């Protein structure tokens, strides 16, 4: 049946080329010999035998078979290398993860500067992203790795989130120590910079705001090589962490340790004056220092900017074209 | 989309272990031992109750597809617990599981692990994952015992006694094939039903529908008493066969 | 790691901007000409221009303006680079010693902002109170010109109008006032604001907004006698000033877009306008004085003067002399006469300044047979289209072959003693239903000619409507003699067929040498073409005869011969063809893991493929298997403009952000993945847009030439006419030259006080990295031009490594000899 994963052999797919090197394993693009559908196969290596199956791949399998959403990538099945006949101990064959193929990734599209986003394009992109995030946050899963590279877009204009390797469940009643500083520095929230280690779903929201601003500027908002410098850059725009704006900032481990040069005032509305008013309000709420005062995914969907966006019209972005070349 | 992980009692007469000449009593004993081995090893390591159960469910499912004569149970058990730890985010190093397994097993039993215990376990993970069809997410009677108990309102002490007694019944059912016969939701109801009979409590009174004598139907739709009785019979059999008695 | 060397063989020639004023002395009339990264200073005479000084800047010159603040005797120069380096410059001369003073400087980049579509705009107040900058959408940046602002500190004023087309400061206003054209969903408008340095915001402007032409392009600030502004469009010219409104819409200007403006008469009576077809117009402002004594604007008139080169900048100098600054063709001095000549023209050319124009393609071929090597470049566009044959003699000798149509690709075929050139000329839909060419050109003046009769796409049934006046490109193949450079033959490709690739080679067991062209069917409706042709021609006995045609389902972006087989890139596919004994192409193997295969290069059985956004892939053909295999890819995303193979492990690429990088195989065979990751080991900001990379050396190559430290030779052509040479170094030679750069940068004074390390830093809108693996040859070659005290200061405590002597001190005479050998490469 369709549910018996791990038995079908990777022979059933013809490899076209390696799309990308995943951090845990390489990802290749292939065609299902039977249907012709392009799929993407991620190589999970059991050869290390330090910890057997990588837990990062374990998390992606556990979670993505639970999560069903247009804005969440679908793992179709898991296939394996030709296994050694009747000798599992000798067998070192790797396992490959079947996923839907994506024409482009957001990080690549921005770096080539080949895309021009209108407000309406952003509306459709953001509405899909938040709806996906809301679905996942409602199921009480935290992505913890929101990045431009991880956002995947098909030419049609549909967006699906993909790299759930660092994702874990959140218990509001019993918050427990999690992996600290999970998100990449450019898109990391201030609470993680201060090491909350017991973070809420609002960490993913911070990153998506950084994306929102980046779609309007075509440049990442906060680029730094050091955790302190990122805090400084954030502090300049969003304001310095201070007890009045973040009552519980004093409980965070590095608040006294990590300090901005000055107690900067918030300038977000001034520096993003070119952003439309409906969107600017979304940015101010998404980029709020206090995770408790930071908006939720549902609140973003019920915003003037996104509430009245219709998903029927997905507004495809100015995609790379031959005249552009 | 998703696999079927439930069988009929009659079907257990045809496990690979049975057809290779193992009799029903021996496979039952072999399961209790393997499950309890998983339970004891993980308890020594400080593992959450879900992690212990997940390993046990992997273990039970595994020997529906394989024979106990070709896969030593204790190695399989250890492998199940190792994977369960990664699935449920309570990870342990394989070497530490072996260390504990050696502490608890005698010399004959630890002989199953062969010359290199860690290797025999890490190798099996491949077969385990393919066997359980990479369906790693598992629900357990525990969460439903608490979700349903939270909707009971009445004497605080009588309900807490019901829960703990039922909770004990859940832990005991992990030694049986009930995990393979009935969804966890039904198990949670059955153990509520059993504890109620034993404590002479009438649970309907604590529900929002106190005149609904079939109190469970608001928690679990379409469950005849037939099922809850079959389950209770199977749980109490373990106590009657052993020397242990009902907790009360 | 990899070590490479880049030297500027020919400096940028295209004129990017030009101004006049009193910069060198309050008395002289100056002409400052801006070429990319280069500033040329001239003094105007009665015969022409006297050059006085040339400086290089560590940046692309984006803004260039002259102004004279109260208290200064002579004009000061403002320049802003494309990386937002701002500075104010002064000319100072002490007898024979000429130097440029950096009076103020700073970097005006904002942390958060959206770069504008119409680019950086820089303007200065008529009272020289402030410098206005339009760098980002929705923001206006003001640098106030007070004596104390030596760092050019500035503030932003929120601007409601997000999409600004052009802006100028106005004359005759009570306060500093800006006039600009902007675009919103309702069309284009003209609007005014007042700029308050005291309040640091805009105040309501002197006159109301007016709706203007949809394609309103340029704002002309009219001088005090009239005041107000003129708005130039595609069809109309309008004058705005409070209650006054004029509009002239002469049919002559609708034909060609007007791109450049200059003031002839300081009072504004007469202005000069130029258009993309090269026509020069005189704009006349007709005055009417009232009995009040007030001068008003009565009417506007446009008069055609003649033809110049398509000009990026015009500047009237004096008498009848105008300088024509051209980016697409050669720049010029022309004289405007009061009386027309017998052809009706008032314009007569005086001097012609070589501009290598856009170098679309080029080939290095030893035409002389001396072993030297000549570079024939496809240069210019439209009327300025030319083939330029370049040889070294100390200056470069350049010959120009006029084509009067755009050249696209070039390749040399020795067997036929001729070149093949792909061309495109512009025709316009005419009343016959066909098209008519604006001027005769190479493809129409060929000795013999032919038109393709292929019926591959003839089934059509796809409608493409034509409106009178619309432009079309007609692409042709030119067979051009290598000695006379006479067009021997021209083949017109099919209607709506554009020629994209061209090669000359023998295939298989076929002894004939063919011209092979790859084309694509271009229809305005399609974003990406879905039809294409590969065509095999033979040039024989003065005629071009078609041998075979292959239908492809896309655009043949690039082709290259591969060991008797034809390697072609069609859209997302890379395909290898064999040439059968039946003289027909046959598909052999395909590769599809490319978004768009724009560029191809081969060495042995290795293939380097350039993608639009996926950098480069190292493909290989395995003969035993008969299929392609991906060896390694550069996963970091870049926009490629040209690629080249340096050696079996190093690969060179060019980015659309005026950047260069070099990838190498990780060569660690531990994991298969490491081999597959092409690691970018070289990063460099050239500052030019590289279109073509070609192996070869222009400098004379003799067996007797002293072997230079540099190994290899790749020449590259650019959009601004700059030609450069890339070559490799040993680890030892790199470290020596790198250590010397850091010493030279501390010693050499930069114009605008721009840090050299910042200038060469790899720079995209999203990223900035320090340069690596590259030696700025020009910086090394400047050691020979610094004074003796500075030379000795550079060599202090300088040690050599990995040589005959492990540690060896350097003297100023030792390094002079080393650099002098490095200058012999170009
Ligand atoms: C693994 C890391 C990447 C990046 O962060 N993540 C990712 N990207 C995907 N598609 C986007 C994309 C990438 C690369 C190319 C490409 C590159 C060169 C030549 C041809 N093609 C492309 O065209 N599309 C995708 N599609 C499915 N997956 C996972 C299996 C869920 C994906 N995972």
């Amino acid at each position: 049946t369709e549910s018996d994963w791990g038995k079908r052999c990777v022979d059933k797919f013809d490899i076209i080329g390696i799309i990308g090197e995943g951090t845990y394993g390489q990802v290749y693009k292939a065609k299902d010999k039977d249907t012709g559908e392009l799929v993407a196969l991620k190589k999970v290596r059991l050869d290390n035998e330090k910890e057997g199956f990588p837990i990062t791949a374990i998390r992606e399998i556990k979670i993505l078979r639970q999560l069903i959403h247009r804005s969440v990538v679908n793992m179709k099945e898991i296939v394996t290398d030709k296994q050694d006949a009747l000798d599992f101990k000798k067998d070192k064959g790797a396992f490959y993860l079947v996923f839907e193929y994506m024409d482009h990734d957001l990080m690549g599209l921005l770096e080539s500067g080949l895309v021009h986003f209108s407000e309406d394009h952003i509306k459709s992109f953001m509405k899909q992203l938040m709806e996906g995030l809301e679905y996942c946050h409602k199921k009480n899963f935290l992505h913890r790795d929101i990045k431009c590279s991880n956002i995947l877009l098909n030419n049609s204009g549909q967006i699906k989130l993909a790299d759930f390797g660092l994702a874990r469940l959140y218990n509001s009643e019993e918050s427990r120590p999690y992996t600290n500083k999970v998100i990449t520095l450019w898109y990391r929230p201030p609470e993680l910079l201060l090491g909350e280690e017991r973070y809420t779903p609002a960490i993913d929201v911070w990153s998506c705001g950084c994306i929102l601003g980046e779609l309007f500027t075509k440049k990442p908002i906060f680029q730094a090589n050091l955790e302190l410098a990122q805090l400084e850059l954030i502090s300049r725009l969003c304001g310095s962490p201070c007890p009045a704006v973040w009552p519980d900032v004093i409980r965070l481990p590095y608040f006294n340790t990590m300090k901005p040069k000055k107690q900067y005032r918030r300038r977000l509305r001034e520096e993003f004056s070119f952003i439309p008013s409906a969107a600017l309000d979304l940015l101010d709420h998404m980029l709020t220092l206090d995770p408790s005062k930071r908006c939720t995914a549902e609140q973003t969907l019920q915003s003037d900017f996104l509430k009245d966006v219709e998903l029927s019209k997905m507004a495809p972005p100015d995609l790379p074209h031959w005249q552009d070349c | 989309t998703k696999p079927c992980w439930y069988w009929d009692k009659k079907d257990l007469a045809h496990t690979p272990s049975q057809l290779e000449g193992l009799d029903p009593a021996t496979e039952a004993r072999y399961r209790r031992e393997g499950a309890r081995f998983i339970f004891d090893v993980g308890t020594r390591l400080g593992l959450h109750y879900d992690t212990l159960a997940t390993g046990i469910i992997y273990f039970h499912r595994f020997y529906m597809f394989h024979s106990f004569k070709q896969f030593p149970r204790y190695v399989t058990g250890a492998c199940c617990l190792f994977l369960a730890g990664k699935v449920e985010e309570t990870p342990k190093k394989c070497k530490d599981i072996i260390k504990t397994a050696r502490s608890l097993l005698n010399d004959v039993q630890f002989g199953q692990f062969g010359d290199d215990p860690k290797e025999e376990v890490m190798v099996l993970e491949r077969i385990l994952l393919q066997t359980i069809k990479f369906d790693l997410q598992v629900e357990h009677p525990y969460q439903f015992l608490l979700k349903y108990a939270k909707q009971l309102k009445g004497d605080k002490n009588k309900i807490q006694k019901l829960v703990q007694m039922a909770w004990t019944f859940v832990n005991d059912s992990l030694c049986t094939t009930l995990s393979l016969q009935w969804e966890p939701e039904i198990i949670a109801v059955a153990v509520m039903y059993l504890a109620g009979r034993l404590c002479k409590f009438e649970i309907q009174e604590w529900t929002s529908k106190p005149m609904y004598r079939r109190w469970w139907e608001q928690f679990v739709q379409d469950v005849p008493v037939d099922v809850l009785e079959d389950i209770c019979h199977q749980i109490l059999d373990l106590y009657s066969q052993g020397k242990q008695q009902m907790p009360h | 790691m990899s070590y490479n060397y880049v030297v500027t063989a020919q400096k940028p020639t295209a004129v990017n901007g030009c101004v006049t004023g009193h910069f060198t002395s309050a008395e002289d009339l100056n002409l400052l000409i801006a070429k990319n990264t280069r500033l040329e200073i001239y003094v105007v005479t009665a015969e022409g221009l006297r050059p006085v000084k040339e400086v290089g800047m560590y940046g692309k010159i984006a803004v260039m303006e002259l102004f004279r603040p109260k208290g200064e005797s002579k004009d000061l120069l403002f320049i802003l680079t494309a990386k937002y380096n701002a500075c104010i410059l002064e000319y100072k001369q002490s007898g024979e010693s000429i130097d440029i003073i950096t009076r103020a400087h700073g970097n005006v980049q904002d942390r958060i902002g959206r770069p504008s579509e119409t680019g950086i705009i820089g303007i200065i107040d008529p009272e020289c109170r402030m410098i206005g900058l339009r760098l980002y959408d929705g923001l206006f940046k003001v640098i106030p010109l007070d004596r104390d602002n030596k760092e050019l500190k500035a503030f932003n004023i929120r601007l409601e109008e997000l999409h600004v087309i052009d802006v100028k400061f106005l004359y005759g206003c009570q306060a500093p006032t800006i006039c600009f054209v902007y675009q919103d969903p309702q069309g284009r408008h003209v609007k005014t604001y007042e700029v308050s340095l005291r309040e640091k915001e805009f105040n309501k402007g002197p006159w109301k907004q007016e709706n203007v032409e949809a394609e309103a392009s340029m704002v002309i600030a009219v001088p005090e006698p009239f005041g107000g502004a003129i708005i130039i469009g595609q069809e109309s010219i309008t004058y705005h000033n409070g209650d006054k409104y004029l509009a002239i819409a002469p049919p002559i200007i609708k034909q060609s877009t007007i791109v450049c403006h200059n003031r002839v008469d300081p009072n504004g009576s007469r202005y000069l306008l130029g258009d993309m077809e090269g026509r020069l117009f005189m704009l006349l402002l007709e005055k009417e004085e009232q009995m009040d004594g007030t001068v008003t604007l009565k009417d506007l008139r446009v008069e055609l003067l003649g033809e110049t080169s398509i000009a990026e900048c015009l500047t009237y100098l004096d008498n009848g002399v105008v300088f024509v600054g051209s980016r697409l063709g050669d720049s010029q001095l022309v004289k405007l006469n009061v009386d027309s000549n017998e052809q009706g023209s008032y314009v007569v050319a005086m001097e012609t300044f070589t501009n290598l124009g856009p170098i679309v393609d080029m080939c290095v071929v030893d035409l002389e047979r001396q072993g030297q090597g000549q570079l024939v470049t496809c240069s210019g566009a439209f009327k300025e289209g030319s083939l330029r044959i370049i040889r070294n003699g100390q200056k470069l000798h350049i010959r120009t072959v006029p084509l009067y149509e755009s050249p696209r690709k070039i390749c040399y075929q020795e067997v036929s003693q001729c070149f093949g050139v792909l061309s495109s000329r512009i025709e316009v839909q005419d009343t016959s239903g066909g098209t008519t060419a604006l001027r005769p050109s190479a493809s129409t003046q060929a000795l013999s000619s032919s038109v393709s009769s292929s019926k591959l796409f003839s089934s059509s049934t796809a409608p493409h409507e034509t409106s009178f006046g619309e432009e079309v490109e007609v692409h042709n193949l030119l067979i051009i003699d290598q000695h006379t450079f006479e067009v021997l033959h021209a083949h017109q490709f099919l209607q709506n067929e554009y020629a994209l690739s061209l090669v000359s080679c023998k295939l298989g067991k076929d002894p004939n040498t063919y011209f092979i062209v790859g084309t694509a069917m271009v229809y305005p409706e399609e974003a990406e073409p879905k039809q294409g042709r590969i065509v095999v021609f033979q040039y024989s006995d003065g005629k071009l005869q078609t041998v075979a045609e292959k239908e492809v389902k896309g655009a043949v972006y690039s082709m290259v011969e591969f060991n008797g087989k034809l390697l072609a890139s069609i859209n997302s596919t890379v395909r290898l063809y064999e040439w059968t004994t039946e003289k027909e192409l046959r598909t052999e193997c395909n590769h599809y893991n490319n978004i768009m295969a724009l560029y191809l290069k081969t060495k042995g059985d290795f293939i380097l493929v350039g993608d639009l956004m996926r950098s480069v892939l190292l493909l290989a053909y395995k003969p035993m298997e008969g299929n392609f295999e991906e060896i390694a890819r550069d996963f970091n995303p870049n926009w490629m403009s040209a690629v080249e193979i340096l050696d079996d492990d190093n690969f060179l690429g060019a980015e659309n952000a005026f950047n260069l990088f070099v990838c190498q195989k990780d060569s660690a065979a531990t994991t298969d993945e490491e081999r597959q990751h092409l690691q970018e080991v070289g990063l460099f900001h050239l500052g030019e847009f590289v279109n073509v990379f070609c192996h070869g050396s222009l400098v004379m190559q003799n067996l007797g030439e002293t072997s230079t430290p540099t190994q290899g030779s790749v020449l590259f052509g650019t959009v601004n006419g700059m030609i450069g040479l890339v070559t490799s170094l040993s680890e030892s030679w790199y470290n020596l030259l790198l250590d010397m750069q850091n010493r030279l940068n501390k010693v050499i004074k930069s114009v605008g006080k721009i840090e050299h390390s910042f200038w060469r830093s790899f720079h995209t809108e999203r990223k900035t990295e320090p340069a690596t693996g590259f030696i700025d040859g020009d910086l090394i070659e400047s050691f020979l031009d610094i004074s003796r005290p500075k030379m000795q200061e550079v060599v202090a405590n300088l040690q050599y490594d990995d040589g005959s002597g492990m540690k060896r001190e350097a003297t100023a005479d030792d390094l002079i000899k080393v650099v002098e050998e490095l200058t012999r490469i170009h």
